[PDB]
């Protein structure tokens, strides 16, 4: 394989640098690479991909109900709903 | 009657005024504050660039009106108190290497956003000329062989890059410890070292 | 006539701890606007010269990252729009300045850093040999 | 006419230049002193006169950043040390000193030491979880004839 | 050859800003910095100045009222380092058991009514209460005079009232001290 | 109040995967090695199979964060090509510009 | 034909500002970016977070100042500081403007955990670069 002097010297260097000091195939070095990196699900890009749409939507709805945010889209939708109610189209009762 | 907008205060400004007082800190361009008749925007055919009033293009610019040369000079005159004189005994890099053989490199990153965290700032680099260390032939050879690619034979410089620890101080301490243990192990002799 | 009669100086303290020695700081500022980088370089150069700091300036080659997207919405694969981001670099190399001077200069030039400009400062720190490295264990 | 700071006084108090300066921080924070500090603050309170004072006030409240920028400012990694992060073999006390289990735990500890994101507490948690899992699987390990428990 | 390493200089985090501010003066052609530097929004008279400042304070108070009324929309922290002054505040106690913990929580939140009711319940139950705790209760009651603190929302004469819970608790106080008086 | 039920499902999947990330990592590390006995690897296999289906990180889909578009999403901005084109064309995105060379 | 971010000439009567009058292929050439942050630079992170925050800020200031914003906002980020520069009409009373400034600044600062500031530049009417 390798000269024993070089092998022992490389082992000493690995021990000094904290690397694996015993022979190990790549299949078991997968454990080292798994524990060295963060899990994919734990990365901030993964678990915090979407913004908190609940927070944004509820905050804007609360501001609109408090009168400090004029949601023009919601005003248009409410006007359309009122016109539809006048026309006679309305949601049927649930579980009737 | 409806409210009347006052004339801009640039009219009241004097030619020999102290401009840095007008803009002490960084602030967006304000037409009512800037007395310069600056114009921006691509002119229309047979036209002129749009005036400063309502000029969104001027508002977009990260202006340096708060950093005029007079303001820069005054700021540096104020800040000269905080500085400390560089040692004149090592005006050249040769004296720097003679007295300070170990150089530590650490990068600080500044970026916009509410979070100042940046992992890339945890890296520490330790560079030392092995000729500046107390080593003999055997110790130098053993240390070079142990460090491997971390040592460049051309420059005779050992470079240890530490980023294993989360923090800057932890990585710096790790680099110092690595250099110390490498030196001490290099001076150490082992049984397997004989069979070369 | 309304000038202040007497101003108050900021509190400056001298610590017995030896100051950190910095051999070289590489303030690499990245931006989207060449004129903004030029103005910031002028600012930094003037400030360093007024503070008596040895400073050189150079321009690393710019980077241009380009990508391509479908122009239409449903199906027009043959037609695309190409977008690019330009990162222009300006490197200020300050040499032989102490720790306090480095701190004050960095604070002054970072507080005035223009929006849209990012900074990557690398501080080469001179150190002496550790106590345990002079002789073996 | 003449100075008014010298002459006959009330002559009730003595020349006690030292006021009530004895340390009494062990007591609970009294509401009275806390509210009187608000009166003093209002005495010194004035609206901002320029941008620099706004920046100073923001920095004092902690809203603004503290230049020069320290990317690790406000963070201490639970006050750990580099030797705690790297040398995790000390936690490998219950695990056997040899065998496949020791080799696997050595790999895990080396990987954790290579990890710059997890805190020392999280690495200890991983090691303890592995310890408990191997302790629970003692029967299978003994059936496979590897030393444990 | 011996190098003279200089001594490190140290200063507070706002020293540089103060030094820079020392070089600037008041802009004689500008209104106070609190107001927006715009001709339309520049206050004209003193009454306009006061009204504009009051309107700005009213807007800030309304925003803070929204923040405290709906704290769940502002609990997401993305500020590094953490900024405590930008987090929602809490004024209502959460401990429900009749014990010193709930009473202390109400006292530190200055909720005089609930603090008095909880103190009466504790005295009825006979459970332990520290002397310092009762002293703090008296301090709160005497300083406020049975006035509930004025949150964002749901002169002449003597402001004290002859009948009050402070006097009753002082009479029912088991042990008195110099700080109490 | 997410854009669609698909975005809601993806949010649930992301939360569950983050919750079970460490257990999955430990069990998989037990599995992905040739050192431990094969019987222990088999019981680790059945353990990782016993975990809920929605906790697997592979089920996480990178949808556009403003229109829930599953495909054509740039990872850097987490936006679909149409929304990204709209924002860049209006100039609301810093730096991004039309490429001509 | 390209329909993206363009104003089509019909009768030479529709007034358009400098921003609307320029097609996207002019962004690098005649109209700088309405937002300025380091997220989109090389090697910088959190571009998506900055984009989402910018979109929310635009949609929030548009509804907080109904019929008042003369043109699109200008968002600047310096460190953790955020500055919203808005060109606004003079229709509304200054009391309401100051109330809205205080309210928006405080709410945005508490929501994004950053020291938000809002600078308003008032114009008598929407500035017309040309007619289409």
């Amino acid at each position: 394989s390798l000269s024993e002097y070089a092998f022992r010297m490389s082992r000493l260097s690995a021990r000094l640098f904290g690397e694996v000091t015993r022979p190990t195939n790549s299949k078991s070095m997968k454990v080292v690479k798994l524990f060295s990196e963060l899990p994919l699900a734990k990365k901030k890009e993964t678990y915090d991909w979407y913004p908190n749409h609940h927070t944004y939507a509820e905050l804007m709805q609360t501001l609109r109900f408090l009168g400090l945010y004029r949601d023009e889209h919601q005003d248009f939708m409410d006007e359309q709903k009122r016109l539809k109610k006048l026309r006679g189209k309305e949601k049927p009762k649930k579980g009737e | 009657p409806r409210r009347k907008a006052l004339p801009p205060r640039t009219e009241k400004m004097a030619v020999d005024q102290d401009w840095p007082s007008v803009y002490p800190v960084a602030a967006p361009f304000k037409p009512s504050a800037v007395p310069l008749p600056v114009r921006m925007g691509y002119p229309v055919k047979k036209g002129v660039p749009m005036a400063k009033e309502g000029n969104l293009e001027l508002l977009k610019i990260p202006n340096f009106l708060h950093l005029t040369p007079v303001a820069i000079k005054k700021h540096c005159e104020a800040l000269k108190d905080f500085c400390t004189e560089w040692p004149a005994a090592l005006d050249s890099d040769e004296k720097c290497e003679k007295h300070f053989p170990i150089e530590i490199d650490s990068t600080d990153y500044v970026s916009s956003g509410p979070s100042v965290r940046n992992p890339r700032a945890r890296v520490v680099v330790l560079r030392v000329k092995l000729s500046s260390l107390n080593l003999d032939d055997h110790a130098k050879k053993k240390l070079i062989k142990l460090v491997g690619e971390r040592y460049c034979k051309t420059t005779d410089v050992l470079t240890i890059k530490t980023d294993r620890c989360p923090l800057r101080r932890q990585n710096y301490d790790y680099a110092v410890y690595l250099l110390t243990v490498l030196y001490h192990e290099s001076w150490n002799t082992e049984e397997w070292e004989k069979s070369k | 006539v309304d000038v202040p009669k007497d101003l108050t100086k900021p509190v400056v303290t001298i610590s017995d701890e030896p100051d950190i020695l910095y051999k070289r700081l590489s303030v690499l500022v990245k931006g989207h606007d060449k004129a903004v980088l030029d103005s910031y370089e002028y600012f930094a150069v003037l400030a360093a010269k007024e503070l008596g700091i040895s400073i050189k300036v150079h321009e690393p080659p710019r980077k241009i990252e380009r990508f391509t997207l479908l122009q239409s919405v449903h199906i027009y694969k043959k037609h695309r729009v190409q977008y690019e981001m330009r990162t222009l670099y300006r490197c200020l190399e300050l040499e032989h300045l102490t720790g306090s001077t480095a701190d004050v200069y960095l604070e002054y030039i970072q507080r005035n850093l223009p929006e849209g400009v990012a900074m990557e400062v690398t501080k080469t720190q001179l150190e002496q040999l550790p106590e345990h490295i002079k002789e073996p264990i | 006419r003449k100075n008014i700071f010298t002459g006959k006084r009330l002559n009730i108090f003595d020349m006690m230049a030292v006021t009530k300066e004895a340390p009494e921080t062990d007591t609970s924070p009294s509401l009275w002193d806390v509210e009187f500090a608000k009166q003093l603050a209002t005495v010194n309170e004035q609206p901002l006169q320029n941008g620099f004072e706004e920046l100073i006030q923001w920095t004092k409240e902690g809203k603004l950043w503290e230049f020069p920028i320290n990317n690790e400012a406000g963070f201490d990694d639970d006050g750990s040390e580099f030797h705690e992060h790297i040398f995790l073999e000390k936690h490998l006390e219950s695990f056997p000193k040899q065998g496949p289990i020791r080799h696997f735990m050595e790999l895990v500890t080396c990987g954790l030491s290579k990890n710059p994101y997890l805190s020392v507490k999280q690495k200890v948690e991983h090691i303890e979880w592995f310890r408990n899992y191997f302790n629970e699987k003692k029967d299978i390990l003994k059936e496979s004839n590897i030393q444990f428990n | 050859e011996e190098v003279v390493i200089p001594k490190k200089k140290t200063w507070d985090k706002v020293a540089v800003l103060q030094a820079l501010a020392s070089t600037v003066n008041r802009d004689t052609t500008a209104v106070p910095y609190v107001f927006q530097d715009d001709p339309y929004l520049m206050p004209a008279s003193s009454l306009e100045s006061r009204s504009f400042l009051l309107a700005k304070k009213s807007g800030e108070n309304v925003a803070k009222f929204i923040i405290n009324s709906y704290p769940k929309y502002f609990q997401k922290d993305i500020a590094e380092p953490h900024i405590p002054c930008l987090m929602p505040e809490y004024f209502e106690p959460q401990i429900k058991d009749i014990s010193e913990a709930a009473l202390k929580e109400r006292i530190e939140l200055r909720k005089v009514k609930a603090s008095v009711d909880m103190f009466d319940q504790l005295l009825q139950a006979g459970t332990t209460v520290s002397l310092e705790t009762t002293n703090s209760l008296l301090d709160l009651l005497c300083y406020y005079g049975d006035q509930e603190p004025s949150t964002d929302y749901h002169q002449f004469g003597v402001t004290w009232r002859a009948k009050n819970n402070a006097e009753r608790i002082f009479s029912l106080m088991p042990e008195k001290n110099e700080h109490s008086y | 109040h997410y854009v669609d039920w698909r975005m809601w499902r993806d949010v649930k999947r992301r939360k569950m995967a983050y919750e079970y990330a460490d257990e999955r990592l430990r069990i998989n590390s037990l599995r992905k090695n040739t050192i431990l006995p094969k019987i222990l690897q088999d019981v680790a296999d059945e353990e990782i199979a016993a975990l809920p289906r929605d906790s697997c990180p592979v089920r996480i889909r990178n949808r556009c964060v403003m229109t829930s578009r599953p495909r054509g999403v740039k990872r850097r901005w987490r936006l679909s090509r149409i929304v990204f084109r709209h924002l860049a064309d209006h100039g609301q995105l810093s730096g991004i510009q039309r490429a001509t060379w | 034909k390209n329909r993206a971010a363009r104003v089509r000439v019909s009768k030479g009567d529709k007034p358009v500002t400098y921003e609307e009058a320029h097609a996207p292929h002019y962004i690098a050439h005649r109209k700088g970016w309405l937002s300025l942050h380091t997220g989109n630079l090389d090697g910088e992170d959190h571009a998506a977070e900055r984009t989402v925050e910018d979109v929310f800020l635009r949609k929030f200031m548009w509804g907080t100042f109904p019929g008042c914003l003369a043109d699109q906002l200008v968002l600047k980020r310096r460190g953790n500081q955020l500055e919203i520069c808005a060109v606004v009409l003079r229709q509304l009373s200054p009391h309401k403007y100051y109330f809205l400034v205080g309210y928006s600044e405080t709410l945005l600062s508490y929501f994004y955990k950053c020291p938000v500031r809002l600078h308003l530049q008032t114009v008598p009417s929407k500035v017309v670069y040309k007619y289409l």
